[PDB]
């Protein structure tokens, strides 16, 4: 587990979090569907709820 | 338009007058489709000249609240034009950069939905903020590849003819 707390010599500001995130193209039987995007391998590697 | 030409001269103070007596006139008529067309002329003057936001009868802020609202359907251009005076104003007023970004990518999106090509203003306004947006981030890698796109000496309606000029000659 990374801890990255915050300091005030850490100039390195984020920009991606505030740029929206990104969605995907899964088409169904019925219609063709947009979902939000999920890594491959954020399954199990997501913020768990627990 | 009459007022058109005067702000293409930089008159300025005498199109204000001269466009005052316009909603006066469309009110008489009872059509709304026509206010549309004078509430969209509205801020693309204050745009070009952001000093007189003051001296209009409604502020910039009541129209973008009005135009979002508009209707459901038979505005095609209108949101699109909607959207992009709530991102220069946004800009302005340095609001935090989530909701610029949103707020853009609802101009954006809606601007390429439709066709860009017979819209050609509204497309090179939109090369000319996402540049704008991304130089001021400071990524100019980004800002090139927009860059090819803004057209040069196409300038717009409204403001003078030797603008692309003076704007070349400031580079």
């Amino acid at each position: 587990p990374l801890r990255y707390e915050p300091n005030n010599r850490d100039f390195a500001c984020n920009i991606i979090d505030d740029l929206p995130k990104l969605i995907r193209f899964v088409k169904d039987s019925k219609r063709i569907n947009i979902v939000p995007y999920t890594q491959p391998n954020s399954l199990w590697r997501g913020p768990d709820e627990d | 338009s009459l007022a058109t030409f005067h702000s293409s001269f930089n008159e300025c103070d005498a199109a204000i007058n001269s466009f005052e007596e316009a909603t006066r006139i469309a009110r008489e008529n009872k059509d709304m489709e026509t206010l549309n067309l004078i509430m969209i002329w509205i801020i693309n003057f204050i745009e070009v000249h952001p000093e007189y936001a003051n001296r209009f009868y409604i502020t910039v802020e009541q129209i973008i609240k009005y135009l979002k609202n508009s209707s459901d359907v038979e505005d095609a251009n209108i949101f699109s034009n909607a959207y992009k005076f709530e991102t220069l104003l946004s800009m302005v007023k340095e609001s935090k950069t989530a909701e610029v970004s949103s707020s853009l990518l609802k101009f954006m999106a809606i601007t390429l939905q439709n066709v860009p090509s017979q819209n050609f203003d509204l497309f090179q306004s939109l090369v000319s903020y996402e540049v704008k947006f991304w130089k001021e981030l400071g990524y100019e890698s980004i800002s090139d590849v927009y860059e090819k796109f803004l057209s040069k000496t196409s300038s717009s309606s409204l403001r003078n003819y030797d603008s692309s000029i003076i704007n070349q000659d400031i580079k």
